[PDB]
């Protein structure tokens, strides 16, 4: 949470030549001493012939700030013929990616153009150089045999690339198959071993790498971005990679097994173009162990106050459990078209508070594009969403946007201090910086007051100048350092006290110190090893009781303490800092005696109550609750008294209720030092004798699955007299009750049917629809709206089979959409009818032939439900004339619910039963 | 009275202003007075002291009717009512004031042409030959005005994308599949605007096709530049602009040049040259969706993305990012392309949307909608399904919160597509316990609100006791351009049913719903017999909009379509078929001549 950036060491490279692409570490184990490397894809060489071929720089660490470019290569065009080159190197954008795993550093080219032995072409396959100590070997999977677009010819072999554990490579080249993209993972061993000057094309043994695949994934770019971790029970870390084009450009990043090359995992994008997986990141958020997924969208749009679709980017943060699912969050950038997760990086516990943690950078926000890249710390919880520190680009443009933070390398501690760093590059202006992490100090303070009760009369104890006797009482204002890392020893606190701070500017201070006389006093201190907490000691006396008449409002002691800019090592200066959220004041109060007996001590009587009102939550939605408190104080004056209510953790507290004029507008506070969930309501600090009062806290309490029969809360008042403190706790319960609003509804689609009939044919022994009648239709559903949900209940659809072994509404089948299960008493289909291959009034079941279709449902939770979709057939011998009017009829079919179980048992429920009917009317228009 | 300004009125007039707009202070030369200082005039007037006390106000600057046609001699045709008015509001006040936006009838319209001349297109690159005059009147009967233009584009002219240089004599062509094509070029402007609507004829003849390796190609390369070089396409400054890009493709997005090796970001400025050839493509990515929206916008132009099907999915999805716009389907000879400008062109001119452009800081606008008669729907403040030629209404509401600095801070208000817009120059006339708020879920005013004595002071885009509440609606969209699909209100950017026995997000889900037939009746009983409820609410027509048009004796055969009949008034049987598909176009073959009791 806290990176030097006063003076931070600068490096720079060759006007145009792309300096700080790509950054990392390089620690040789064959020395002491770190450097830091720095690509330079568009560097110009001594290269016979190679414009632009790009170089990566070795710079040191120690005020000369120099980088010597490393020497990887510098060989022109290999020749295939006299005139007809091989390979060229001339823009080929060496350096463009840059990893060290220890005394050897991978670096590839991606622009690298090959022609093939056999014709002649021209392919960006890519190519990389490894070296180690002296020797150097050339990496190049992806030029082989298999050639052209179609193969492996335009991979760009080396577009990303990464170290495993176990020491390996992970190559990624995003041309792979057209364009689909590759992975390719060898061993470090085998590709310096199986090198070969005479073989542009050799075979590792144990490599790992994907195979081509279908043509919809064509365009993918696989490869684009590459990360590591483990993902699965143990042993090395697994594949990592983004996807940007993936899916339908949703975006993909693919997580592979690292000893098989086999799918673990993967994830998509939400959001069209906004180009999920340009960049991933694995490193363990949550100190658990466990590696942590991220993804970085730099293109991703979420929308402003006004609904407005807006470009900020979003990086998702994916934590890995035990289980092997993941349990993600999102985090959108701030400004606009900065693009937040175009560059997510690792950076170790950079304040060793326990946790690691990780920085995004938004390449074009602030100033005018100058750079941004934020530092997020992480914490057992997950990741803290809010950037504790912002680091600003303090580079202009000149020809194309600086882009501090496009690339930035963390997790390595190039000097003294236990304490990471971080590099950065802006390849616009051609540099790289690295920021040095400072030595983060926890420090504690004390604060008290010799006798708590001021007495006004006895004074003991004289005055300076006239030896008159007065009320005096100490103060001891005590000091505790150290952190961790490199610092201690030194360690100097510049402190200050205060005397009724609660009045400040305006007199009428009632206490000055001592010798001093003032109402102020400061000093230093000085300490380290933590432990020794250094005292100082202080004595104030109280004013005489004809200069003020205030004897309610506490005299509290305010003492602040800061630390002062000298106590870094000869690291050209490296100033530490506090922990960020720690109070650089502490204060504690007195109070003059006043109404305390005779014993000249007071000592109250609290007692709290709390009527049982609104007593009614019910399980499922958010129930809102308020209780009535009632505090009242029958003793002497309670110091500081203040109400306790110690709430459930399904309950959140809103605020005092105000919305009436016969509760208290207290002064809560709601607060969790102990997880003990607590709001804190101010009483009166001297809290007068007799002092009754009512007051309202309204919260919601959020229930919970199954779990006990009601949820409680605790209430008592803490006061600071050493005597009768407090009161004794009275507790509350609100038993929980179950609502379920649970309906049916149907619909019989053609709530009617015409008989005249559009054509028919009578067709004896019919075989299709038509031969039939028309598709009448029903729809049944049952819904729960009520807040609490339940997990059982019964489905009774009665329906309108035959009226005289004549048939009415011939059931073609019927389907379900929920958690259901529904079952015929009857065969629906006797007739097989396929489909198409090309008591006289209302006919319900209290008159007709019923057919009897069962129905037993899952469980249901609030605002869900299960839906009986039946499809018949109008039996069209709803024909007759010879005998009177054959005419109006209104099928009826009919749907009851009964609710049988909640999954909750131990509380009281009860029957929930209704049912609803649907007709088909068919009639006669024409008759 | 001592009151509100009472109690916070002792200090200064500046404080005491600041409390609400319903005080009031008074105090010069040397009058004494035992009375408060700041009141509410009424308390006290009756105590002396009679003028340091602003009343906010919009004076409108400047009118101008409506005009009912395009371009008519020095008039300058308008389509929005007020374009200039001024506001001056006090401390924490507002003022209501209003706005009018009509779709003038015959307004001049551009067209660029932007196809893809990839060599999927040869073809294509025949059955416009004739296009150009084709559409010339097409358009004429519907605008007296029309100007056209055209563009071409493949892709980046570099080493990924094109053919390298493989063999020399392959930076020229289609070297193997032996046809022999135009080389690569990106993005080259062909005809800019004009109303001799032959030499676009002329010139598509010209016109031959080139190749690319790769599937996608640099459609949005292009699309940038035929809209913010202006000078060269020409669009013109009062008419409508309509960038016809047509592509049989799927399309390269920002990041992807990385490949190619280009990472400095595409920056939104005209890039072409003499040889209108955008002379950038190589050195810069192409846009994104952001940039290209912002441009677009800016520039007033409508982009069309006329595709083939094989990858129309493709780009609606994309569009749903860069709304207002409209996405028709083409063919693999563009043949159709004619009727697609056409129902582009209708459809775009079917809504009004008004959008904010450089809205102050603490200032707050909440609107109301009034798009169909005297019927106004409080929230919105974009209407669709309207006719060219009719008028719409918007109420606006300007709110300050606190005071900030004076300055002429002047912002506007606008129709998404128009040229015309209500500039409003306001101004600022101002010249307990924060701790104690209310408390959502863990934050103040749930962090969305300011917190001033008794109740919180919500910022923009936030209401309500706690400003919980949004001032949102986009989501409670839901594809229909009807917000909760007309089955609910929104209330908090969340649709809450007018349970008709629905539910869902936007209440699109409604299975027990009557039969999709019950609902499209009341359609055919107005625009085909006058008839029913429909027709007396005096709507029947930006409701019923789709296309009742009487069938001869049969009815249809169509599947995938449905049937319905139904007893009208006058007793006889109707009989109609419902209809969707095509362009997404839905009709209402009515069968003529019912089923009525003979006798
Ligand atoms: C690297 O050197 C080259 C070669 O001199 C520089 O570019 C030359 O001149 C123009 C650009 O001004 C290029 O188009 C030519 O291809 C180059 N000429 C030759 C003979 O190679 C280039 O500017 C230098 N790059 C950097 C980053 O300094
Ligand atoms: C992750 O997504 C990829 C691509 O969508 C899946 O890979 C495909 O899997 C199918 C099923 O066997 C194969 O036929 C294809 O060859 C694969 N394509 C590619 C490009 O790999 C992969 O299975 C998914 N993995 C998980 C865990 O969902
Ligand atoms: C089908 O016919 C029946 C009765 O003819 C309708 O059901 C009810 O009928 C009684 C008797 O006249 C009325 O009082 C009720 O109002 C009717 N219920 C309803 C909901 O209208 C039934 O409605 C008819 N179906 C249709 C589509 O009209
Ligand atoms: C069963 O559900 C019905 C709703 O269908 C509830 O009845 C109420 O609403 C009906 C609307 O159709 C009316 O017909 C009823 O008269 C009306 N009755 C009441 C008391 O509101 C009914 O309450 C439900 N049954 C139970 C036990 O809740
Ligand atoms: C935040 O705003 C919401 C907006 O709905 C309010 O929550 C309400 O939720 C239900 C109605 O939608 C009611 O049952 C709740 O009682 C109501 N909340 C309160 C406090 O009454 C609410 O104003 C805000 N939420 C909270 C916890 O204050
Ligand atoms: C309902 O509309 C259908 C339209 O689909 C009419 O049937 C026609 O279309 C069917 C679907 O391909 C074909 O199977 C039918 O053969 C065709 N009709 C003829 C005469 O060929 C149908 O007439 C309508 N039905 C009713 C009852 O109105
Ligand atoms: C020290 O006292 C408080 C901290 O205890 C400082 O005031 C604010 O305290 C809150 C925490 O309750 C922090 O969130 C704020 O950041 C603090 N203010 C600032 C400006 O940082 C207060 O500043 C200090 N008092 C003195 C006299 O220095
Ligand atoms: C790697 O080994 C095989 C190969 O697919 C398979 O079991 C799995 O992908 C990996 N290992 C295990 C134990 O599953
Ligand atoms: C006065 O206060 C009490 C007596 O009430 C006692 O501490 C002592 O007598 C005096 N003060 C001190 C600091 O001792
Ligand atoms: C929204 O609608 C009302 C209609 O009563 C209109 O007066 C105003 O524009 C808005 N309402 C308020 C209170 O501002
Ligand atoms: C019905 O479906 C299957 C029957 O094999 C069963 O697993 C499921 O639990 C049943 N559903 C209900 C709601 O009982
Ligand atoms: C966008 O198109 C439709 C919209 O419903 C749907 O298939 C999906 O949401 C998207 N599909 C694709 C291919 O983008
Ligand atoms: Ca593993
Ligand atoms: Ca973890
Ligand atoms: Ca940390
Ligand atoms: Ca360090
Ligand atoms: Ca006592
Ligand atoms: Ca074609």
């Amino acid at each position: 949470f806290n990176l030097d950036v006063d003076s931070p060491a600068e490096y720079s490279g060759p006007e145009g030549s792309y300096f700080g692409f790509a950054v990392d570490f390089f620690v040789p184990s064959a020395s002491s001493r770190m450097f830091l490397l720095v690509g330079a894809p568009k560097a110009n060489t001594t290269q016979p012939g190679i414009v632009e071929g790009g170089q990566v720089l070795k710079c040191d660490w120690s005020s000369t700030r120099r980088c010597q470019p490393i020497e990887f290569d510098a060989t022109g065009n290999r020749d295939y013929a006299k005139d007809d080159p091989l390979e060229f190197k001339s823009h080929q954008w060496f350096g463009a990616s840059v990893r060290s795993k220890q005394d050897k550093i991978l670096a590839c080219a991606p622009l690298y153009h090959w022609r093939t032995e056999m014709k002649q072409e021209r392919e960006p396959v890519g190519t990389c150089f490894l070296q180690d100590g002296t020797k150097t070997v050339e990496y190049a999977p992806c030029r082989s045999q298999d050639i052209d677009a179609d193969g492996q010819g335009f991979c760009q072999g080396g577009f990303s690339i990464d170290f495993t554990k176990a020491d390996r490579v992970l190559l990624g080249g995003p041309g792979s198959f057209y364009w689909q993209g590759q992975l390719i993972s060898d061993q470090v061993a085998e590709i310096v071993s199986k090198y070969d000057p005479n073989v542009y094309s050799i075979k590792y043994n144990n490599q790992l790498a994907t195979r081509t695949a279908q043509a919809i994934f064509d365009d993918s770019y696989l490869g684009y971005s590459v990360a590591v971790g483990d993902f699965n029970g143990d042993g090395i870390d697994d594949f990592v990679s983004g996807v940007p084009r993936a899916a339908r450009t949703l975006g993909m990043v693919y997580i592979y097994d690292g000893k098989n090359m086999s799918s673990l995992y993967n994830f998509t994008g939400e959001q069209m173009a906004a180009y999920f997986g340009f960049s991933v990141a694995a490193t363990d958020i949550n100190g658990d162990d466990y590696a942590d997924v991220f993804i970085g969208a730099p293109l991703f749009m979420d929308r402003g106050s006004d609904g407005k679709l807006q470009e900020v980017g979003q990086v998702s943060v994916s934590l890995q459990r035990a289980s092997g699912d993941f349990q993600t969050t999102k985090l959108n950038g701030f400004e606009v078209f900065a693009r937040f997760g175009s560059a997510i990086a690792p950076l170790g516990d950079l304040d060793q508070d326990g946790f690691n943690d990780i920085a995004i950078a938004a390449p074009y926000g602030g100033e005018d594009k100058k750079g941004i890249v934020y530092i997020f710390n992480g914490r057992s919880t997950g990741l803290n969403a809010v950037p504790s520190q912002i680091l600003e680009g303090q580079w202009a443009a000149r020809s194309m946007p600086p882009s501090f933070g496009y690339s930035m390398k963390g997790a390595t501690d190039i000097d003294k201090n236990g304490y990471p760093d971080l590099i950065v590059g802006a390849f616009g202006v051609d540099r790289a910086i690295l920021y040095r992490a400072r030595p983060v100090i926890t420090v504690n303070a004390g604060l008290e007051v010799y006798p708590s009760i001021l007495n006004q009369d006895n004074k003991t104890c004289s005055l300076p100048g006239t030896a008159l006797k007065v009320s005096c009482f100490n103060v001891r204002f005590c000091l505790k350092a150290d952190g961790k890392g490199v610092l201690p020893r030194k360690l100097n606190f510049q402190v200050e006290l205060l005397l009724d701070k609660l009045k400040q500017k305006g007199a009428i201070r009632r206490a000055l110190f001592l010798y001093s006389r003032s109402p102020s006093h400061s000093k230093n201190m000085t300490i380290s090893r933590g432990g020794l907490m250094q005292c100082e000691e202080l004595i104030a006396y109280l004013r005489d009781e004809s200069e003020f008449r205030d004897k309610l409002t506490p005299i509290t002691i305010f003492m602040e303490y800061r630390l002062d800019y000298r106590t870094a090592a000869d690291t050209t200066g490296l100033q530490p800092i506090l922990n960020q959220f720690t109070p650089a004041n502490i204060s504690r109060q007195a109070h003059i005696l006043l109404d305390c007996g005779e014993d000249n001590v007071c000592k109250p009587k609290l007692e709290v109550s709390v009527d049982s009102d609104q007593k009614k939550i019910y399980i499922g939605d958010d129930n809102p609750l308020t209780l009535i408190v009632k505090a009242q104080n029958q003793g002497e004056g309670a110091y500081e008294a203040e109400l306790i209510v110690s709430i459930p953790l399904q309950a959140d507290f809103i605020g005092v209720v105000r919305n009436n004029e016969a509760l208290a507008r207290l002064s809560c506070a709601f607060k969790t030092e102990n997880q003990t969930r607590q709001v804190v309501c101010d009483l009166g600090n001297p809290m007068k004798a007799g002092t009754q009062l009512l007051a309202g806290l309204r919260f919601s309490v959020h229930q919970q699955s199954e779990m006990d029969t009601s949820v409680k809360f605790d209430l008592q008042i803490q006061s600071s007299n050493l005597f009768d403190k407090v009161s004794p706790v009275v507790s509350h319960k609100v038993d929980l009750a179950v609502l379920a609003a649970v309906e049916i509804r149907g619909v019989s689609s053609p709530d009617h049917v015409f008989l005249p009939i559009p054509n028919w044919e009578h067709k004896e022994n019919p075989e299709t629809e038509e031969d039939v009648g028309p598709v009448v239709q029903h729809i049944y559903e049952l819904r729960n709206n009520g807040p609490s949900s339940f997990s059982k209940a019964m489905l009774h659809l009665q329906w309108p089979y035959k009226y005289n072994n004549n048939t009415l509404l011939y059931i073609l089948h019927y389907d379900i959409d929920g958690p259901m299960n529904c079952t015929s008493d009857m065969e629906i289909n006797p007739l097989r009818i396929k489909i198409s291959s090309l008591d006289i009034h209302t006919l319900g079941c209290g008159v007709a032939q019923c057919l009897k279709i069962v129905c037993q449902v899952g469980r249901l939770d609030r605002g869900k439900s299960a839906i009986l979709y039946v499809k018949s057939l109008l039996w069209t011998e709803t024909f007759m004339n010879k005998e009177n009017q054959n005419h109006s009829y209104s099928l009826k079919s009919s749907a009851s619910f009964n609710v049988i179980e909640f999954p909750y048992k131990n509380l009281p429920i009860e029957d929930i039963t209704n049912s609803t009917l649907v007709t088909t009317n068919v009639t006669w228009g024409i008759q | 009275g001592p009151n509100i300004c009472t109690t916070r009125g002792v200090s200064s007039c500046q404080q005491c202003l600041a409390v609400s707009p319903m005080c009031a202070w008074c105090s010069d030369e040397a009058l004494p007075l035992g009375s408060p200082r700041c009141d509410l005039k009424e308390n006290l007037l009756k105590d002396n002291c009679a003028i340091e006390f602003p009343v906010s106000e919009a004076r409108v600057l400047e009118d101008r009717p409506l005009s009912d046609k395009g371009s008519g001699d020095s008039s300058q045709v308008t389509q929005v009512s007020p374009q200039r008015i001024a506001l001056r509001l006090r401390p924490d006040d507002s003022k209501n004031f209003s706005i009018q936006v009509r779709q003038v009838e015959d307004y001049p319209v551009d067209i660029y042409y932007l196809m893809d001349l990839s060599y999927s297109m040869k073809d294509d690159l025949w059955s416009i030959q004739n296009l150009g005059t084709k559409l010339a009147t097409q358009m004429r009967k519907l605008t007296s005005n029309l100007r056209i233009g055209f563009g071409a584009f493949v892709d980046k002219p570099v080493s990924p994308y094109m053919y390298i240089s493989p063999p020399e004599a392959l930076e020229n062509p289609c070297y193997d599949m032996k046809t022999t094509c135009l080389p690569m070029f990106g993005y080259k402007h062909v005809l800019t605007l004009t109303d001799q609507v032959t030499r676009f004829n002329e010139e598509v003849k010209k016109q031959s096709v080139s190749r690319n390796r790769d599937a996608p190609e640099g459609g949005f390369d292009a699309i940038m530049q035929a809209t913010v070089c202006d000078e060269k396409i020409g669009w013109r400054n009062d008419a409508s602009h309509l960038l016809v890009f047509t592509t049989d493709a799927k399309t390269h997005i920002a990041l992807d040049g990385r490949l190619a090796g280009i990472v400095q970001p595409n920056d939104g400025q005209c890039h072409v040259g003499s040889d209108n050839h955008y002379s950038a493509s190589t050195t810069m990515d192409y846009p994104s969706l952001g940039l290209m929206t912002e441009k677009l916008s800016q520039k007033n132009i409508n982009l069309i993305f006329a595709v083939t099907e094989n990858v129309v999915n493709l780009y609606q999805n994309y569009s749903e990012l860069i709304p207002g716009t409209t996405v028709g389907v083409l063919s693999m000879d563009s043949s159709n392309v004619l009727q697609l400008i056409v129902d582009a062109y209708g459809k775009i001119r079917s809504k009004v949307e008004l959008e904010v452009r450089d809205l102050p800081e603490e200032l707050s606008l909440s609107f109301n909608a009034t798009c169909l008669n005297n019927e106004v729907i409080p929230g919105l403040k974009s209407c669709m399904g309207l006719k060219i030629g009719d008028t719409v209404s918007f109420s606006i509401e300007a709110k300050v919160r606190g005071c900030p600095q004076e300055k002429e801070k002047s912002f506007t208000i606008k129709p998404v597509g128009f040229k015309d817009s209500l500039i409003v120059q306001v101004t600022f006339d101002c010249d307990c316990d924060d701790f104690s708020c209310v408390r959502y879920k863990g934050e103040m005013c749930s962090g969305h609100g300011q917190c001033s004595c008794g109740d919180c002071l919500c910022d923009s885009d936030w209401t309500g006791y706690y400003c919980n509440c949004t001032t949102r609606t986009d989501t409670c969209m839901s594809s229909n351009g009807l917000l909760c699909s007309g089955r609910g209100k929104c209330e908090c950017g969340s649709c809450v049913c007018i349970q008709p026995g629905s539910y869902g997000d936007t209440c699109e889900k409604c299975p027990t719903c009557p039969d999709a037939c019950t609902f499209k009746k009341e359609c055919v009983e107005c625009k085909k017999f006058d008839r029913e409820p429909y027709m007396t609410e005096n709507t029947c027509n930006r409701y019923c909009r789709d296309e009742i048009e009487s069938v001869k004796e049969l009815k249809d055969t169509g599947k995938d379509a449905v049937n319905c009949t139904y007893k009208n008034e006058d007793d006889c049987v109707v009989r109609f078929q419902y209809y969707e598909d095509s362009s997404g176009k839905s009709i209402l073959y009515v069968v003529e001549e019912p089923e009525c009791p003979k006798g």
